[PDB]
């Protein structure tokens, strides 16, 4: 229950809400809805500082196995980056999961995610 | 004019759906004796409407729909200042509340949000009813999404065994738009329609409502699959039919093999 | 009252507005509706050019295996249309699936020189990237300024399917050796009635400035423009397709319940704190 509430926090940036769950003890890695992380919500639309969040706890900047996909990319196709910024700086490499040289090559054309490529 | 009608709705069917709207309208122009036929067999986006009084949003549609007024599933009350607009038997009323409470759980359950809209109407030996279900993707995002939901169940009620029939009639209509420079301008609509019969028995522990709603439950399950196999799946690859981004391996074998076959009937027959 | 000829202007729109391979259909469709040949005769001749005309109809003159393509830039304007390949003229017969009956046409040979180039140019391109599609280029002359429009089709019918589809890509070439402009628009349309009714609607707008030098430089130049700008549209018309199906989609109805177990109606219809 209250599975709403708990991903509802992860779009409108209910950075609020979302800390609650993980003021317990460590618990950024189970499957949101049924195969997703608690990061793509975020980086697609977490205001930007729900994912550094969530983020700095745990570790899902890669724990995405299944996904074949890691959450840096989502950003990519929605126009934040403003995410993927602070995001390489704690690591995140820059293909860890990526079909190749997609990343920002095959991603889109603009400057915005380009600043990583050429 | 019988003809008239399936040819009506045989044109709907080729039609862009995306203008059913202005298509319908010009349609009923054409032929304004098929427009009551015509606005009871053509499904068109379903449009929100708003309940000042309760304040609460709902679907339209031909069922809940008197001559040029809605009405309302929560306060039961067309939307303009009507006089004797039809409505539903104080004992169906009660029904019909129920019937949209308990969807309503069933739309934020598989929907968790959106909008939802329950109408019944007795018959002769027993009743319909018409399930609504509008539900917007983010509209924030580059790609914008609609998901319309209009379920036309038939109750046929038994004499004796309290076992009544029912026909259900879905159709879902997805809606995908999208701006984007690179794709400039992508609409990729439609609906998918699918019909279901079958009896059932029913009990305390399982009256209509809860038939009914295994019923639309099942039938959407299954059209929620097909959609994603149509649209992400055969227009998709009918896409990669017309043309190729990566240089054709020019094949010779077809076109000389097209000739003989060819001269064949140009130069035979039979 | 919807005079006569308000009805007529809606079963020429309906008619004019015809799937790719289901024109027949919807013009049946139509004078059942109408409900009156004398009408229908009216627009019908016009509707049915602007159809095949606006649908790059790619037809077969008699004996010319010139796949040419049917468009408004190829309309002579007294019942025939015009034929850049083969430089020949030909009656359409937008009823009959033929049209023979050709008469020579001597071409004015003044921006042919640019035409022939990318013409056969633009043959190869097209014999590279779409299976069953054809192409035609246009040399004319607009309002003394010259261009080069090239038309390129591509369709894959099939109705025993219930679904079809239809590639569209007009390019405009004005001129002006200057460094050279460029204007086109390329379209997309898929059908598939097995049920329901679901098309695949899409156009792109383009405008670039290219450079002009010789003949069948240039030529190269502009098939290159449209292979990269084509190739471009394709791919972000692929991309669409896989968020549209991995978060859109996703985004709209749920594949099961959040309790992640079929609805307990028997709980929705009460389970309210009962007992």
């Amino acid at each position: 229950m209250c599975d709403k509430e708990f991903m509802w926090a992860l779009k409108n940036g209910d950075l609020d809400e979302v800390k609650d769950y993980v003021a317990k003890g460590e618990d950024v890695n189970r499957t949101l809805e049924g195969g997703r992380k608690p990061l793509h919500y975020a980086a697609d639309c977490g205001q930007l500082e729900i994912l550094e969040f969530l983020l700095l706890k745990g570790a899902d900047i890669n724990a995405p196995d299944k996904h074949h996909i890691t959450p840096l990319l989502s950003a990519v196709y929605e126009g934040h980056v403003s995410c993927v910024k602070l995001l390489l700086s704690k690591g995140a490499d820059k293909t860890v999961k990526g079909p190749d040289g997609l990343t920002a090559l095959e991603a889109t054309d603009n400057q915005a995610i380009k600043a990583l490529l050429q | 004019s019988d003809q008239q009608l399936d040819c009506a709705l045989d044109l709907m069917r080729r039609l862009p759906p995306q203008q059913i709207e202005k298509n319908l309208s010009d349609l009923i122009d054409l032929v304004p004796s098929l427009c009551e036929d015509l606005l009871s067999s053509v499904d068109q986006p379903l449009k929100i409407a708003r309940d000042k009084v309760v304040g609460k949003d709902y679907l339209l549609c031909d069922y809940n729909r008197d001559g040029d007024s809605y009405r309302s599933p929560w306060s039961n009350k067309y939307d303009p200042p009507l006089e004797d607009g039809a409505m539903p038997s104080a004992r169906l009323r009660k029904l019909e509340v129920e019937a949209n409470n308990a969807f309503d759980q069933y739309r934020d359950l598989y929907f968790e949000g959106g909008v939802s809209s329950v109408y019944l109407w007795d018959l002769d030996h027993g009743f319909a009813g018409v399930i609504l279900i509008k539900k917007a993707g983010d509209g924030s995002k580059k790609i914008k999404g609609c998901w319309d939901s209009i379920h036309v169940v038939e109750v046929q009620e038994k004499s004796s065994g309290r076992t009544a029939h029912y026909k259900l009639t879905s159709t879902v209509m997805l809606w995908l738009q999208t701006n984007k420079t690179g794709s400039g301008t992508m609409n990729l609509g439609g609906s998918l329609t699918r019909q279901m019969e079958k009896d059932e028995t029913v009990s305390d522990s399982s009256p209509h409502i809860a038939n009914i709603g295994r019923l639309v439950e099942d039938m959407e399950n299954k059209i929620r699959s097909t959609l994603n196999e149509i649209y992400f799946g055969k227009t998709k690859d009918i896409v990669n039919g017309l043309r190729s981004i990566d240089a054709i391996p020019d094949n010779q074998k077809y076109k000389q093999l097209q000739r003989e076959l060819s001269q064949v009937l140009t130069q035979r027959q039979i | 009252r919807v005079s006569d000829e308000e009805k007529v202007r809606i079963a020429a729109k309906f008619i004019t507005h015809a799937p790719p391979g289901e024109f027949n259909e919807v013009f049946n469709d139509v004078r059942l509706l109408l409900n009156n040949d004398n009408l229908l005769r009216e627009g019908a001749a016009h509707a049915f050019a602007q159809y095949n005309m606006d649908q790059f109809t790619p037809v077969k003159i008699e004996g010319y295996d010139d796949q040419v393509l049917i468009t408004e830039h190829g309309d002579l304007g007294n019942g025939r249309f015009l034929d850049p390949r083969n430089k020949i003229s030909f009656k359409f017969d937008h009823l009959r699936k033929e049209a023979s009956d050709p008469q020579p046409e001597d071409t004015e040979s003044a921006l042919k020189q640019w035409r022939d180039a990318c013409d056969s140019a633009l043959r190869a391109y097209v014999k590279d990237h779409y299976p069953n599609g054809f192409c035609t280029v246009y040399g004319k002359s607009i309002d003394g300024q010259q261009t080069i429009i090239a038309c390129i089709e591509s369709h894959q019918f099939q109705p025993k399917n219930f679904w079809n589809g239809r590639w569209r890509s007009e390019w405009k070439f004005t001129i002006t050796p200057p460094t050279a402009q460029v204007a086109a628009v390329l379209k997309i349309q898929v059908h598939y009635y097995e049920d329901g009714n679901v098309q695949l609607v899409s156009h792109k707008d383009i405008q670039d400035s290219v450079q002009v030098s010789s003949d069948v430089q240039t030529a190269k130049e502009f098939i290159k423009i449209i292979e990269n700008a084509e190739n471009e549209y394709q791919t972000a018309i692929s991309e669409n397709y896989q968020t549209m199906s991995d978060t859109t989609f996703k985004a709209l109805r749920r594949q099961l319940p959040v309790t992640r177990t079929k609805i307990d109606w028997n709980k929705i219809l009460s389970y309210k704190i009962g007992k």
